[PDB]
């Protein structure tokens, strides 16, 4: 069963700082990539930022470029994610998206679908 | 939700039931050894990428779909093209053979299930009914009978037939993703569906909903097959392993990998009595796993092309694995 | 050429000499009796005497200066300086090729033999070369597409012209490599073998240059075409190739058999019947420099832009199209020494033009190179 | 022996004319080029160019997901990927597609062609400010026109920076991993099927020609 | 196309060179 | 959500006799196998 636990999260003030973590269970973790997707309510589904298998080529999305950084241990089998000088356009549910093409470095893992591979995801708000 | 209890208890029996496993059982059973496989015929004559074929009945005439617009029938004795048969659309992901033999249906990314009828009244073939319905594409269509067909197609959805009116007599649903691979039971009661979900689901054609839930893959599921006793089916996904699950059991039985293959499985199936599992790479070959020991104890390296389908005769005496380079071969 | 005319000549005028002593009376009347040596047309001479013999022009080394009288001495009888054969053929010898034109005796000799050697080295590596190109090539899975359908072609004709230079060179040699000595002619058995050498090895050079031509043609409607060809043209490009050819050869063959029949085909007196067989090889040569120009104008365009860098490619490209195209003749053609060096230079280059286009085109592209892998790690 | 050579001839008289069916057949199958439309993220169009058959197929009865069916085009001659720069944030899904097309493993042998759509439109995007090209990438605030490449007459400087800054990010995204025959073919354009079929035959005649001389080692 | 030029004068020279022999033997005897 | 809950209610089936079943199976219908054995060409349609 591929399972992507999510937490973290909750309500944090506008540029403060929060920390998400995805526990993945049923899978080799070190053999694929990992992505984060961001929904912002009334609005489709945006990749944030990918990392490599050990992470070679970690990519983010131009809005959250500086601020967001991404990491991952293979022997805890973890996904973190540093959110950092936040606002609150920034205010979505994120989930953490296994995309399914293990040693390879090709995946679309952004479809609003029933996607089977990206976990339930936690809700982040910004208040006043 | 209440359902973590529900499936944590469902977790506990598989756990319960998962002891003395055909594993550990099958260590007095001896190696099967080394197969020779020699590629007997060259069934060339395709334009493009061959991507489905199946077996008839007669084990005699198999036919081979292809990415041209291009469904052939080939006599595998003489090696005769003994129709040729022009497709609407070109893209063609499906192609099966009935039982009687009457009739050939073909299955492509125009959403469209067509039933071709070979030897009616007259010489020329035509279409006998097109069966329309289905959003997304159609990924493998089988036969029951003359009489009804189930296909599995790119929405999620499977749908079982009557072909005479062309209606959705039932409408299997439940996956998620893209249902790519289709097999029918011995009885023609059950069937396995897999889908872009590394899970496997068991339907029933008289009731309509899932019977039974098969998870031990970690990505999309590419192939699958029945064995022949029917109480078991294997699973090749693109996890670069091969799965043997149980309807019984309800659970895993054993894992078909190796350490140096980094190639999803394309295509699957067993032999007569079951004790291969031939199974095709996308590393441009197809490896015969001992299905009871889990050891390769064989290659076919015909193929410079990943082999698209691969499907073995009902009365077992040859295998004929297709590819993508539009060449099509037979193995004994 | 040379044999047949000193022949010639020596029949007809040892019938005159012969004649001439039946006209003489007896030249044993105490005189010098003349000797039917084949060769001295010393009339009777007083016994003991030595008589001013003229070297007669019979001789074709004597074609500058063919005057040359000597003091012949006999014996009483007619007893020269004879013995067996001949100890200095009475006193008389010195008519024969002057020392001034011995340079290219015995001197020339090795380097000629320094460039056959060379040269059949050169074609057999060539041919040993292309048997290995068929055997990976033509009886394995590459053998239905027109590309390389057409290179394993132009293999075997390369493969024929080198036999039939091989084959020819040891025909040639064994015509003059059994002097009889004392020698009646050549056997005529031999002569309609190198005749038919002669005419098969021209027919393997034209047939060579001809599918040179039709590889720069088939290359150039290739890369001219906006689609893959819808039609093959594979049995024009086929008979384009081969009869062509035949159109000339039979014809030159035929020419020379009725009108300069000679010991044998390979020498060349008259540029008529030569220019016939030799056009065709020009007219492909300029065609195919033409497409090269033309592919080459091609290609800097495609490397000028939308790729990332590209002189190296350009030039690699260029030093793997001309063996392909066989292009480089026109070069030679434009162009220390003007004999030596660049006979070494053009002979070596067409003997190895086949070595190096089979080691080109069939071992290291990377289509016949990740197939002989897989061939290998399956054996 | 006669009793089933009577039935063997027959099938070899059927084979026969299959196989020159087929040969018919195949003349004009290769003689036309498959193409695939597809945009951000009817059914088969035939048109003619200098007396070249074009079929561009148009999925889009599909699902949203494209990881399956997307293989099956890898055969195809180009594949035609449309993007409306106008954008919510549809322009950074698109870019990401665009690279997981091109570093497909069975797609990696596939060229594409680029129509950067909604030009026009992107003229006003950049002001009404319900999606700031600057805001969503904020490096091209920093950047400016790459080169002296001469732009379209009539227009502003600053859409054609920022039709520039898009197409050198497509094309970085593309160079970045190059293994194979795929070539990324750029373009600008306003509105389809009006002098775009040119471009599109253009590009495929290079693509083309390119295949050629890869077969013979040239290039 | 100077192979052909080249096998005409290797002919040639073989035939002067035989000249040579049968002259060479003709005076000899 | 139905399919969960039906399936939880089938009977449990001890996968050491299921495998041990299986693999008589296999062994009994072995003889029918003409793939494993190696079969002489003179009965062989495909040589």
């Amino acid at each position: 069963q591929v399972q992507l636990q999510e937490s973290g999260g909750g309500l944090v003030q506008p540029g403060g700082s929060l920390r998400l973590s995805c526990a993945a269970s049923g899978f080799t973790f070190s053999n694929y990539k990992m992505n984060w997707v961001r929904q912002a309510p009334g609005k489709g589904l945006e990749w944030v930022s990918d990392i490599s298998q050990s992470g070679a080529s970690i990519s983010y999305t131009g809005s959250v470029k500086g601020r967001f950084t991404i990491s991952r241990d293979n022997a805890k089998n973890t996904l973190y994610l540093q959110m950092n000088s936040l606002k609150p356009e920034d205010t979505a549910v994120y989930y953490c998206a296994r995309c399914p093409a293990p040693f390879t470095r090709d995946c679309f893992d952004v479809t609003s679908t029933t996607y089977a591979y990206r976990g339930q995801g936690t809700q982040v708000t910004v208040s006043s | 939700q209440e359902a973590e209890q529900l499936k944590n208890q469902i977790r506990d029996a598989r756990k319960a039931c998962a002891d003395a496993t055909l594993s550990q059982i099958t260590n007095n059973i001896d190696p099967v050894g080394r197969i020779q496989m020699r590629t007997r015929r060259t069934l060339r004559g395709h334009l493009a990428k061959i991507y489905a074929m199946h077996w008839g009945t007669d084990s005699r005439l198999l036919v081979s779909a292809s990415q041209d617009g291009k469904l052939i029938i080939w006599d595998s004795y003489t090696t005769n093209k003994v129709h040729a048969i022009p497709l609407r659309s070109s893209w063609v992901m499906t192609c099966a053979y009935a039982p009687s033999g009457n009739y050939v249906a073909c299955g492509g990314l125009d959403n469209i299930c067509s039933i071709y009828n070979l030897k009616t009244r007259e010489g020329n073939v035509r279409v006998s009914r097109e069966l329309a319905g289905h959003t997304g594409y159609l990924s493998c269509c089988r036969f029951l009978d003359d009489n009804q067909i189930v296909t599995s197609s790119g929405d999620t959805t499977c749908a079982l037939w009557d072909i005479e009116t062309g209606q959705q007599t039932t409408t299997f649903t439940g996956h998620t993703g893209d249902v790519m691979s289709l097999s029918l039971a011995p009885d023609t009661r059950l069937f396995v569906s897999g889908a872009c979900d590394a899970s496997a689901k068991l339907w029933d054609v008289r009731e309509g909903m899932c019977r039974q839930t098969f998870t031990g893959h970690e990505s999309d599921i590419n192939a699958i097959c029945f064995f022949p006793n029917g109480n078991a089916f294997a699973t090749g996904s693109d996890d670069a392993t091969c799965r043997l699950f149980d309807l019984r059991a309800d659970q895993e039985l054993m894992t078909y990998s190796h350490d140096n293959i980094i190639c999803g499985i394309t295509s699957v199936s067993f032999s007569k009595s079951g004790r291969l599992l031939l199974a095709g790479y996308d590393d441009f070959n197809c490896n015969v796993w001992d299905a009871l020991k889990a050891d390769r104890a064989g290659v076919l390296a015909g193929h410079d092309n990943r082999v698209s389908c691969l499907g073995v005769t009902d009365d077992g005496m040859a295998v004929a694995t297709g590819s993508w380079d539009s060449f099509l071969k037979i193995w004994n | 050429q040379v044999m047949d005319f000193l022949f010639e000549k020596w029949k007809l005028y040892g019938d005159q000499c012969h004649h001439n002593l039946s006209l003489l009376p007896p030249p044993t009347e105490l005189v010098c009796n003349r000797t039917f040596d084949k060769y001295s047309c010393w009339p009777d001479t007083p016994a003991n005497t030595t008589a001013n013999i003229s070297c007669p022009w019979y001789l074709p080394w004597h074609h500058k200066v063919q005057h040359r009288f000597v003091f012949k001495r006999c014996g009483p009888d007619g007893q020269w300086v004879r013995g067996p054969r001949g100890q200095p053929w009475r006193d008389a010898s010195q008519c024969q090729m002057d020392g001034e034109e011995i340079e290219v005796q015995k001197e020339v000799a090795k380097m000629y033999s320094s460039f056959q050697v060379m040269y059949t080295v050169g074609y057999s590596l060539s041919l040993g070369a292309l048997l290995l190109a068929l055997a990976i090539l033509g009886g394995l899975s590459k053998l239905h597409c027109t590309r390389n359908a057409i290179h394993a072609n132009l293999f075997a004709s390369f493969v024929l012209k080198a036999s039939s230079v091989l084959v020819i060179d040891g025909l040639l040699r064994t015509r003059y490599s059994q002097k009889i000595g004392d020698d009646t002619w050549l056997s005529d058995g031999a002569v309609a073998g190198c005749r038919v050498a002669a005419v098969f090895m021209q027919y393997g050079i034209v047939a060579n240059y001809c599918w040179l031509l039709v590889e720069g043609l088939y290359l150039h409607n290739l890369l001219g075409l906006a689609t893959l060809p819808e039609r093959s043209f594979f049995s024009l490009y086929l008979g384009i190739g081969w009869g062509a050819p035949m159109l000339f050869v039979v014809p030159w063959a035929v020419v020379k058999c009725l009108f300069e029949n000679v010991q044998c085909w390979t020498s060349n007196d008259n540029m008529g019947f030569w220019w016939i067989l030799r056009f065709p090889v020009f007219l492909a040569i300029l065609i195919n420099f033409f497409i090269f120009v033309r592919i080459v104008q091609l290609l800097v365009a495609k490397l000028r832009a939308r790729q990332m860098h590209y002189k190296f490619r350009l030039a690699k490209s260029t030093l793997t199209l001309i063996p392909l195209l066989g292009v480089h003749e026109v070069v030679f053609a434009f162009v220390g020494t003007l004999r030596s060096a660049k006979l070494f230079f053009d002979l070596f280059l067409s003997s190895f033009q086949g070595l190096l286009v089979a080691v080109l085109y069939c071992f290291l592209n990377k289509e016949v190179q990740s197939e002989l892998r897989r061939r290998w790690h399956r054996w | 022996t006669e009793d089933q050579r009577n039935e063997e001839k027959a099938q070899r008289e059927a084979n026969k004319k299959i196989e020159k069916q087929l040969q018919k057949d195949k003349q004009v199958y290769r003689a036309t080029h498959r193409l695939l439309l597809l945009g951000a993220g009817i059914f088969e169009t035939k048109f003619q160019v200098d007396k070249v058959n074009f079929h561009m197929f148009d999925v889009g009865a599909q699902r949203d997901e494209r990881r399956k069916w997307i293989q099956c085009f890898n055969d195809v001659t180009a594949i035609i990927f449309v993007v409306a720069s106008s954008s919510t944030n549809r322009l950074q899904a698109a870019l990401k597609l665009f690279d997981s097309i091109w570093n497909n493993k069975w797609l990696r042998d596939t060229s594409v062609i680029l129509f950067l759509n909604k030009q026009d439109l992107l003229a006003e995007k950049v002001l009404a400010g319900k999606s700031k090209i600057e805001d969503y990438f904020p490096e091209f605030a920093r950047y400016t026109t790459p080169e002296d490449a001469t732009p379209e007459p009539g227009e502003d400087p600053r859409v054609t920076r920022a039709k520039y800054f898009i197409r050198d990010e497509f094309l970085r995204i593309s160079t970045a991993s190059g293994d194979g025959r795929h070539y990324c073919y750029p373009h600008f354009t306003c509105a389809v099927d009006t002098e775009n079929i040119r471009r599109v035959f253009n590009d495929c005649r290079d693509i083309i020609q390119r295949m050629h001389l890869r077969q013979y080692e040239l290039l | 196309h100077s192979q052909g030029t080249f096998t005409s004068d290797y002919s040639k020279y073989l035939d002067e060179q035989a000249a040579k022999e049968f002259i060479a033997w003709l005076m000899n005897t | 959500v139905e399919q969960l809950k039906m399936e939880a209610n089938i009977d449990r089936i001890k996968v050491s006799k299921a495998a041990a079943d299986l693999m008589a199976y296999c062994e009994a219908h072995a003889k029918e196998d003409p793939l494993l054995t190696p079969v002489p060409a003179s009965e062989n349609p495909f040589r």
